[PDB]
RNA sequence: ACGGGGAAUCAGGGUUCGAUUCCGGAGAGGGAGCCUGAGAAACGGCUACCACAUCCAAGGAAGGCAGCAGGCGCGCAAAUUACCCACUCCCGACCCGGGGAGGUAGUGACGAAAAAUAACAAUACAGGACUCUUUCGAGGCCCUGUAAUUGGAAUGAGUCCACUUUAAAUCCUUUAACGAGGAUCCAUUGGAGGGCAAGUCUGGUGCCAGCAGCCGCGGUAAUUCCAGCUCCAAUAGCGUAUAUUAAAGUUGCUGCAGUUAAAAAGCUCGUAGUUGGAUCUCUCUCGGCCGAAGCGUUUACUUUGAAAAAA
RNA sequence: CGCAAGACGGACCAGAGCGAAAGCAUUUGCCAAGAAUGUUUUCAUUAAUCAAGAACGAAAGUCGGAGGUUCGAAGACGAUCAGAUACCGUCGUAGUUCCGACCAUAAACGAUGCCGACCGGCGAUGCGGCGGCGUUAUUCCCAUGACCCGCCGGGCAGCUGGAAACCAAAGUCUUUGGGUUCCGGGGGGAGUAUGGUUGCAAAGCUGAAACUUAAAGGAAUUGACGGAAGGGCACCACC
């Protein structure tokens, strides 16, 4: 969970945006 | 959007209003729309009454005054500072400033 | 102009409901309207009304308690059948449990369930819930 | 462009073409 | 607002009837015109024969070549770009050999970077582009 | 709202509620008829004849103490106008301002009205033609509108 | 555009489709005219034209598959020149003959139904499971499987037997002989950034090749391309392309919207159209509760009653 | 000091009035019309909206006839700027004025169809009517006009459900149906082509499609910028 939301916050916008927001709690 | 409620003129319940020329540029501005003045100054200025009245003839003469109504466009009454831009909140104010 | 003085009657009858208020005039009076208000009354949503005697045609005070939610009528007045009610109430009323839909019927006016109790389809006055 | 000047250009074709056809 | 009158029939189903024109989809499958202008004449799949082969350069956010073919379907003699999906199938096309070709999923409208072009390339010389891809089979001698 | 012009007015009589005869009315039923009929021999219209009466002899309504209105009286015992009094008064006004239109062949004005005044003459004819109260053949036009007044 | 019965969602309302086996109609290459006959403007009848076309000794003669099969052609697009009157029925002078009507096999994913590709270890393990006395310790009391050391039992896919089946018959069904441990008797199709289920693992490529319905990936540390591994979705089925339905309350009757997002006619008269205020509770016959007989002012209505093919 | 022409109707002039809208401002007279109010008058459903049809419709423009005062499309010159043949200045022809005939279009706008109900409050204002203490004006017996305080009816406004801006209507809408007319269906192509019709002409009305595109657009937030305003500041700014 931590590490999703780091990778989230890093680039909220980048390529990694819409996965980790998903997997965030989905 | 629409920003002001009478469109920035006092045209109500009627069709057509007679246009009249702005005193700087001559624009046809409607009567209602132009930003009219009322200037009632000394045609004398404050400056210059003591030398005309030690030179008057007529003691107590109470010198003239000078009358004219000024008709200003909306873009010459800008530049002119007669009037300014206000807040969304202050636009609406119709009270005339205190002076 | 003025047509169909039951959507008026019935407007006016929300409106004031709508505002909380506990008295409602309706003008002008109607047959129909005083029918529409019965059937309203003997459910209890209306309570008792007064019918003013002007001599061309009267107005109607009546009382309210808070207990309508809508009361609109429906137009054109379609021609309802027994079989097809249950879609028209379907259509128009909150649950199953409450809400009636007035039919204008050959045995008079009266509530959807009185309609189906006597066997008889009309035209659909209106709804109140 | 301004739409005022869209419509003149096409009008001016228009009057052209007829022009252009008898 | 809508008349609501018992014997607004009528006039209700003449507006209806008349406002469905203005529908885009409405009047693109009913009108005609749309079915005449269609390559295809109405169909799903057709059989063409290419007569070139042609790079495509995708639109301006992404940069590459789509290798498409022009090909003259038989039914109706007209002349269209087909694209060929995969990496290395235009090498299975050669010219001047009938290929069946389908649409790009879009109903006409072209599909992704590529500029106006709206078919794809399904089979070649009577045999499937995605059987050449996986090595399944291969162009007949 | 009124039918030709974007005004609404609420001015219009208010009958009481009572329809008895009043008090301070001494004018017997055919006294009251026994006027009417000297009102519209004088050549006096139905509306003026209600005027006349509730003014100076005093009438709260003909219709409360004879039983039958003023129109109705003439026409049972017979001395009412050919044409309904409104429509006359309609047509008249169509005539004034066609006659006018003559000399004032620029006033535009005065055309629109003249044609809001014809609609409504159109309009009280057809209702009239529906009632009888005219022939089925009867048309207004402003060739024959001034042989009708 | 042959029409209908009817077919594809079920919120309700609806929107499309109906060449297609049932009922009507129409036609037999396009028109037309006829003979016979109860019945035809018949075409597996004729006559003559128009278009195609077949033999010829060039004098003439013979034609009509939108019947059944088959060819050609067209196209994205559709079956073998099979056997039979045994069933259903039809025709005939007929209990007996005939029927490409029709039946029965042949042709694979039109599609629909049911339904295999496996069910059970000593073994060490990551565990846990009723008061576990110990992190170093009963774990076929309960269950998943990394498995180059395992075992018996079950069975049909298949190939054959008995000709049940059927008008000889291949078909399911039945009985039997073989038929399984990489049960090699080996399940595929499409995907793994979001929508939308499932890896920022490895290697290659370096805005190229390509992917991507849409948004977007790729410009040497690509969760997206090309492959390996792994995983998820459906599963003997999955992808794709057009058409179409729901989604679409983006056609709005239910049920849309029109100040500024697309939109109210410049304005007002106006006929058709649509809509329209209150108001009405020995007339009549067999036996001192009966068929007949109704102009109640005709209706729209509601609710019964016959009539609305079958599938 | 006069004289002559045209044009125009300042100040009074207002979120005031009238008109269907366009629009309408010097006095007086004539002609015809109109709303609102008052009405214990009359008719007694005669009504609302409207395909077709019809009246009117700023400016510009067209065709005839008067007049060219001003302004002034076009045009001719005169001016720092890289370049006006643009903005500025001087002239200036059609037009601007009136009379007939056309034209029928405007951001013709309240970007809000019309008719009918219901739904808070307030203070004004225009017209009519009603009621009332008082102050003013026509001889000292009154109304009435001008004020003052209220009331009622109609009117242009003002103040204090929506995406929101905002709207007492753009409210009484998933608790969805008062009546009726016009009208919209992603953005372009395009109000274009073509056909019909109207017109002297300009052009008006009605009006696509192929094709192309994943946005265009609305309201509002935050920033950045503004040869936008207000208030401050700096010798890396000036004086």
């Amino acid at each position: 969970f931590s590490e999703w939301i780091d990778d989230l916050e890093a680039d909220p916008k980048g390529k990694f945006a819409q996965n980790l927001l998903k997997k965030l709690t989905g | 959007t629409k920003k002001r409620r009478n469109n920035g003129r006092a045209k109500k319940g009627r069709g057509h209003v007679q246009p009249i020329r702005c005193t700087n540029c001559a624009r046809c501005v409607p009567k209602d729309k132009a930003i009219k003045k009322f200037v009632i100054r000394n045609i004398v200025e404050a400056a210059a009454v003591r030398d005309i009245s030690e030179a008057s003839v007529f003691d107590a003469y109470v010198l003239p005054k000078l009358y004219v109504k000024l008709h200003y466009c909306v873009s010459c009454v800008i530049h002119s500072k007669v009037v300014r831009n206000r807040s969304r909140e202050a636009r609406k104010d119709r009270t005339p400033p205190p002076r | 102009v003025r047509m169909n003085v039951l959507a008026d009657a019935l407007k006016s009858i929300n409106n004031a409901e709508k505002r909380g208020k506990r008295q409602v005039l309706i003008r002008p009076c109607s047959k129909v309207i005083v029918r529409f208000l019965t059937v309203m009354m003997k459910h209890g949503y209306i309570g008792e009304f007064e019918i003013i005697d002007d001599h061309r045609a009267g107005k109607i005070v009546v009382n309210l308690t808070g207990r309508l939610n809508k009361c609109g009528v429906i137009s054109p007045r379609f021609d309802v059948q027994l079989k097809d009610l249950e879609k028209w109430q379907n259509n128009l009323l909150p649950s199953r449990q409450f809400g009636f839909i007035v039919l204008t019927t050959s045995a008079g006016i009266m509530d959807h369930e009185e309609a189906r109790r006597k066997h008889t389809g009309g035209k659909i006055l209106g709804f109140f819930f | 462009m301004r739409a005022k000047w869209r419509k003149k250009r096409m009008r001016r074709l228009k009057r052209k073409r007829r022009k252009m056809r008898q | 607002g809508k008349c609501r009158g018992l014997r607004t029939a009528r006039k209700l189903r003449s507006h209806r009837r008349d406002q469905k024109w203005h529908d885009k989809q409405y009047k693109k499958a009913h009108l005609g015109t749309a079915l005449k202008a269609n390559p295809f004449g109405g169909a799903s799949h057709a059989k063409g024969i290419v007569l070139e082969k042609v790079g495509v350069e995708a639109k301006q956010p992404n940069s590459a070549i789509r290798k498409c073919v022009r090909v003259q379907l038989i039914k109706n003699g007209k002349k269209i770009t087909a694209f060929v999906p995969n990496d290395g199938c235009l090498n299975f096309i050669e010219e001047n050999d009938e290929v069946l070709v389908a649409g790009f999923g879009r109903k006409g409208h072209a599909v992704g970077d590529i500029p106006g072009v709206r078919f794809k390339v399904v089979k070649v010389a009577n045999v499937s582009l995605l059987a050449l891809y996986k090595g399944k089979k291969e162009r007949p001698r | 709202g009124r039918m030709h012009a974007p005004g609404k007015g609420l001015s219009q009589s208010a009958l009481p509620y009572r329809r008895s005869v009043p008090t301070w009315l001494k004018l017997t039923s055919d006294d009251v008829k026994e006027q009417i009929y000297k009102l519209a021999k004088k050549g006096l219209t139905p509306s003026q004849i209600g005027v006349i009466l509730r003014d100076s002899h005093g009438v709260a309504q003909v219709r409360f103490v004879t039983g039958n209105k003023i129109l109705r009286i003439l026409k049972s015992k017979g001395l009412a106008p050919d044409l309904p009094e409104d429509l006359y008064h309609l047509i008249k006004k169509a005539v004034a301002v066609r006659k006018h239109l003559e000399r004032n062949r620029k006033d535009k004005d005065a055309k629109f009205r003249l044609i809001l005044i014809e609609s409504r003459i159109h309009r009280l004819a057809r209702y009239y033609k529906t009632k009888r109260v005219l022939p089925p053949n009867w048309k207004y036009e402003s060739s024959t509108a001034s042989a009708l007044v």
